[PDB]
């Protein structure tokens, strides 16, 4: 009855933000309830996990529930690099509260189909607030949740730390050959796995570029 | 012993 | 969209039209066939006439019983609707002889 | 733009033309010197054929249709005979 | 000009023959016993009945039957990764 | 004493010789006449032309109503289905076709057809042609959900009750739950009318879908829920099927005291009025063996599913799925019985009729070939263990290890990576890795199978306990570590005696364990205690293991349906 109060005034604007932040309230004094009067019952914790259970999986009559796609967006709102007010030490301490509202997600195989397409749109532009943030969340998600959950979203990362690489050897390539070859421009690329990206969405429309490429 | 029930 | 045949004493108009669409302007396609005047002309459907204001959903014919399988069928007046053909009927087989 | 056909005991059965390009055999009413065009389709009776020209709206409009396509029915009865006219004309 | 660039196999059956998984994925052994610490070497090999199936699980069916698993034909490895 | 044939056999024989010419005017014979004259036709292997008129649905729409004579219809409808002809498929089919063509017709001729529905789509699941029974229900209950009256919303959750049968058996899990909430859509406007509909057997297929998908919380909370509804105005198969599926329930809750009063009416509730040679007869049994294999009741758990086996053998023909099943659980108990002899030569038979009848009968793909092929690759492991050729060794373990993993995919495709199953071959795997010399792959395999099966079921669960022996096997011989293996050990001897008392079969293997463990380091102050353990242990179950079957302990039961409900809903 307390988290439904608490996440109550959805704020349309800050919806993501507001949720998490709820949440952690309300966890992060009723861990201090539990353990400052009672004592650190685990029968106690167990209600208090089914109960936050509860609150965060709503489902409205005959709709989806709104859990995996606030959290998915939260990530994404505050891993961008627009909001320049934050920094990187203070993200991993704001990400590790995460994990804790991460867990009462019933449906946490939808919330990476969120997640990876939305790291996907924000990581292919080359915005963020750094790689080894990424590095790191999917490297607590990993632990948090299971090793294959992060099957396909471990190769989201690993992959542009190749490119470079594989960029470089464009380079050492673009320069080894018996005669000169030029591209014309600067050329930058990055390349994704099929089976990992969810790029592929419905290419029925074909393209032909013209000389200058 | 012998192994996992099925 | 809507599935209907019309039958004035022969013919049938395998036509369609939207569950929105209205009375009058159908006329205009049966016009073309038969070259009568749309007033003229009347439709029946169950020994009822239709309006011309009313649309073709608002008088029955709604999508599931004007399937692309089996539509519903009106009459056509200016009823004498002739039958197609009787099928040669087929034995029973498991019925005793 | 508009195809009759007519029937042995004479119904009419005029209706669109693109909704008769399945059958290949009607275009070769249309085709040659008929060229509404005059169809003589005598040794095939009106009540079968009220199921021919009925193919042929559930066949235009299902042509790539993303959802799944329901069945035809056909009636026991009139099994024999409709087949009669998917051989003669390709339909 | 910057681009990005999507790679896949040569194979167009998209499944291995084998462990039955996605191609593009890891096959069924190294799905199971280290996903990250194997997942770099889990390659795959066509042969000359055009059947490209995971390195894995081509050579864990060489171990007992040398035999192509969907046509029964000698498996001769034609090209790698 | 040379009885002369009666008139009614000597003329049933008398037309079938004459069979060709009055083939049209036996569809004239009345029901009792015309079973008769199919039945013989099958006794003297004509089955073309037996399977000449049980492809059309109105000939088998008669045929179907003897009810006494079912039991034989069984037994020919699975001769053609080994004879070629694919008669439960084309049925399927034809009844799916006409089903249709009724649909703008009146009440009168459509209630026919659900009729004819559920006797036929029941029949075919009674059958095991699950994929042929799907395609019969999904047409009645097309049917029921056109004209909008009180009667059609009353045989449309009677579709649904029996769709979620048909889709349990057939492994087709993910569209299990949609029918659930497809059939809370008419139950629930139903009782908006003025009439509760019974959420009993409804309620009690969910006590198998669940409990195949490894949810036993979920299972057991609505075993709860289905053993309420139970009603003695019920159906004895409705009422049967809802007792099986909940003592199954309870098996794997770590509770022996409630389900055993549950399974054990629910053999002597079918026992009687079915028989002991029917096929919903034989259907409690391998739910009642499955008690029997889980409380270490060995001896006898072995026969069970030899006399389940039999049942269904005697009435299912040769290439059916259920005879299949049946021949899985012989194939596993005769596994754990054989373990300390090896003596797995009917094992291995058995678990290669169990290849050998699904491979012909359902998809390569299927869920059931994981579970099959899964007790075949045990089969393997310890047959290359007892044999002492090396080369022998080195092949079968291959074998075994193309099973597993094959059956793994399976599980993993369609029960997710967190689940019991998944975490089964994972505890497989690990013991198959220390018979492959793949050490480092079996810690991996192993700590894989105790971090997601204990993570779920909890600390204290039996196959959470026999997972940390598969581990603690390793750290004895392999890894050397001993150290680590006197606190796993120490765990499995303590789940042990909280359910099955010191004489376990998995304890024999867990003391030696430690005097094992104890010998490496020259520790004899309990390898002399434990060694007196052992002859405790070695005493104590022989004590109390003495020759006694399960048909004859069930007897006639002095609990009767309501003795048993109330006894277990309020504990
Ligand atoms: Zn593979
Ligand atoms: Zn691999
Ligand atoms: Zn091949
Ligand atoms: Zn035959």
């Amino acid at each position: 009855d307390e988290g439904l109060r608490a996440t109550s005034n959805l704020t349309q604007e800050n919806m993501p933000t507001l949720f998490v932040e709820s949440v952690l309230e309300v966890h992060g004094k009723f861990v201090q309830l539990i353990n400052t009067v009672l004592n650190g019952d685990q029968h106690f914790m167990s209600a208090l996990d089914k109960a936050l259970t509860s609150v965060v999986n709503y489902r409205e009559p005959k709709s989806v529930c709104k859990a995996p796609e606030l959290l998915a967006k939260y990530c994404d709102n505050l891993l961008k690099k627009s909001a320049k007010g934050m920094t990187e030490n203070e993200v991993e301490d704001r990400l590790t509260s995460f994990i804790t509202v991460f867990k009462y997600i019933d449906d946490k195989d939808v919330f990476q189909k969120f997640y990876a397409r939305m790291l996907a749109k924000r990581l292919i532009h080359g915005l963020s607030m750094s790689m080894d943030s990424e590095e790191a969340m999917i490297n607590k998600l990993k632990q948090a949740c299971g090793y294959e959950f992060t099957s396909k979203l471990h190769r989201m990362y690993t992959d542009m730390s190749v490119s470079a690489d594989l960029n470089n050897k464009f380079n050492n390539f673009i320069k080894n050959q018996d005669t000169v070859i030029d591209l014309g421009i600067s050329f930058q690329i990055y390349v994704l796995q099929a089976g990992a990206w969810p790029l592929t969405q419905a290419p029925s429309s074909t393209f032909a570029i013209p000389q200058e490429l | 012993n012998k192994g996992p029930a099925a | 969209d809507v599935f209907l045949m019309i039958r004035r004493h022969k013919t049938t108009i395998f036509t369609d039209a939207k569950e929105s669409s209205t009375v009058f302007e159908l006329k205009r396609i049966v016009e073309g066939i038969l070259k009568r005047p749309p007033d003229e002309q009347r439709l029946y459907k169950d020994d009822q006439l239709l309006d011309d204001g009313k649309t073709l959903g608002e008088c029955g014919f709604t999508s599931q019983t004007a399937r692309p399988q089996a539509p519903a069928t009106v009459g056509l007046a200016f009823l004498c609707i002739e039958p197609f053909s009787s099928p040669p009927e087929l034995p029973d087989v498991m019925k005793p002889q | 733009m508009y195809v009759k056909l007519i029937s042995s005991d004479g119904h009419e059965f005029i209706v669109k033309r693109e909704h008769a390009l399945t059958s290949g055999t009607i275009k070769a009413m249309l085709s040659g010197p008929g060229q509404t065009n005059e169809v003589n389709f005598r040794e095939i009776p009106s009540h079968v054929l009220s199921k021919v020209c009925m193919y042929f709206t559930y066949k235009v409009r299902y042509t790539n249709s993303s959802t799944e396509i329901p069945e035809f029915p056909i009636a026991p009865e009139i099994a024999l005979e409709l087949l009669m006219a998917a051989n003669f004309l390709d339909c | 000009w910057n681009a990005v660039a999507l790679w896949a196999w040569d194979i167009v059956v998209d499944n291995c023959a084998i462990c039955r998984n996605h191609i593009m994925d890891l096959c069924i052994e190294c799905q199971a016993n280290q996903a990250s610490a194997t997942s770099e070497e889990c390659t795959v090999a066509w042969g000359v009945c055009n059947h490209a199936f995971h390195f894995h699980c081509i050579s864990r069916w060489l171990k007992t039957r040398q035999v192509c698993p969907l046509d029964n034909r000698e498996w001769e490895f034609q090209k790698y990764g | 004493e040379w009885i002369p044939e009666t008139l009614y056999n000597t003329a049933i024989s008398a037309v079938v010789d004459n069979y060709i010419r009055s083939r049209r005017d036996i569809r004239s014979l009345p029901e009792n006449i015309q079973f008769d004259v199919y039945y013989k036709l099958y006794q003297q292997g004509r089955l073309c032309q037996l399977g000449s008129e049980f492809c059309e649905l109105e000939v088998f729409a008669k045929v179907l109503r003897a009810l006494d004579k079912r039991h034989l219809l069984h037994h020919c409808f699975q001769a053609l289905m080994d004879h070629g002809v694919k008669v439960a498929s084309v049925l399927a089919y034809s009844f799916s076709r006409r089903c249709s063509y009724i649909a703008e017709s009146d009440a009168a001729v459509k209630e026919k057809a659900i009729q004819v529905g559920f006797v036929l789509g029941g029949f075919l699941s009674d059958a095991g042609w699950y994929s042929d029974a799907e395609k019969v229900f999904l047409s009645c209950l097309q049917l029921c959900t056109l004209h909008d009256e009180m009667l059609h919303w009353f045989r449309a959750v009677e579709c649904c009750v029996r769709l979620l049968h048909v889709r349990n058996g057939n492994c087709k899990y993910h569209l299990g739950e949609e029918t659930f909430k497809l059939a809370q859509t008419y139950m629930d406007k139903l009782s908006k009318h003025g009439q509760q509909a019974n959420k009993a057997a409804l309620y009690g297929e969910l006590c198998a879908l669940l409990f195949a998908k490894s949810h036993y919380d979920e299972a057991y909370k609505w075993c709860i829920e289905a053993m309420k509804e139970i009603t003695a105005g019920l159906p004895v198969k409705v009422v049967v099927d809802v007792l099986r599926q909940a003592s199954k329930a309870c098996v794997v809750k770590r509770e022996f005291k409630k389900a055993e009063q549950l399974i054990k009416h629910a053999v002597y509730l079918a026992r009687d009025h079915f028989g002991s040679k029917h096929p919903k007869y034989s259907d409690t049994l391998l739910d009642y063996g499955f008690y029997l294999l889980n409380v270490d009741n060995i001896c006898q758990s072995v026969a069970i599913y030899q006399a389940a086996l039999d049942i269904r053998q005697s009435v299912f023909g040769g290439k059916n799925i259920h005879v299949a099943t049946a021949h899985e659980d012989l194939a596993y108990s005769s596994y754990v019985h054989q373990y300390s002899s090896g003596k797995f030569d009917n094992a291995l038979f058995h678990a290669e009729r169990a290849i050998g009848i699904i491979t012909h009968i359902l998809p390569e793909d299927h869920l059931l070939l994981a579970s099959s092929k899964r007790v075949k690759a045990l089969i393997l492991e310890e047959i290359a263990i007892d044999c002492h050729n090396k080369e022998t060794e080195q092949r079968l373990l291959q074998e075994a290890h193309d099973l597993h993993l094959s059956s793994l995919q399976l599980a993993k495709k369609a029960f997710g990576e967190f689940n019991v199953q998944t975490a089964k071959h994972y505890g497989n795997l690990g013991r198959l890795y220390q018979s492959m010399r793949k050490f480092k792959e079996a810690e991996e395999m192993h700590i894989k199978a105790i971090q997601i099966k204990e993570q779920l079921l909890g600390q204290e669960d039996y196959e959470v306990a026999l997972s940390v022996g598969h581990l603690a096997s390793l750290y004895n011989y392999d890894m050397n570590q001993y150290e680590n293996a006197e606190k796993l050990y120490l765990r499995s001897i303590a789940i042990g005696k909280k359910l099955f008392g010191e004489g376990y079969s998995g304890l024999e293997y867990d003391y030696r364990g430690l005097i094992k463990l104890y010998n490496s380091i020259g520790n004899y102050e309990k390898v002399f205690e434990y060694h007196n353990v052992l002859s405790n242990w070695n005493r104590l179950r022989d004590r109390q293991y003495s020759v006694t079957d399960a048909l004859e302990d069930v007897s006639t039961s002095p609990q009767s349906t309501e003795e048993v409900v109330q006894s277990f809903l309020i504990s």
